[PDB]
């Protein structure tokens, strides 16, 4: 808590999903490496702590 | 991907041989409006190199 009250960096939980939003892949196949990883990698904001 | 790098070079291939009037205009046209309508200006041009 008291590097939190002093940190000047902070989360943005929505970067890793804007910048998975231009991956090239298929809609046929059943894999989706761009999908899979946000589903094993999900920002819940209570990161930090 | 195959099929995304295709459609982007089709695209660019594309877009460079658009039909456009307005950079034939800019040269030929447009030049000789502004000489026309630049002493009629209440505020006369006043221009740096």
């Amino acid at each position: 808590v008291l590097l939190q009250r002093i940190s000047p960096l902070q989360i943005d939980p929505t970067i890793i999903s804007n910048t998975m939003s231009t991956v090239s892949e298929s809609t046929t196949q059943t894999l989706s490496p761009a999908s899979s990883i946000l589903g094993k990698l999900r920002p819940s904001n209570s990161d930090f702590s | 991907t195959q099929s995304l790098v295709s459609s982007m070079r089709g695209t660019l291939g594309k877009l460079k041989l658009i039909k456009s009037m307005t950079p034939m205009y800019l040269q030929q046209l447009a030049p000789v409006e502004l000489a026309v309508i630049a002493p009629m200006l209440p505020f006369p041009p006043f221009q740096v190199p």
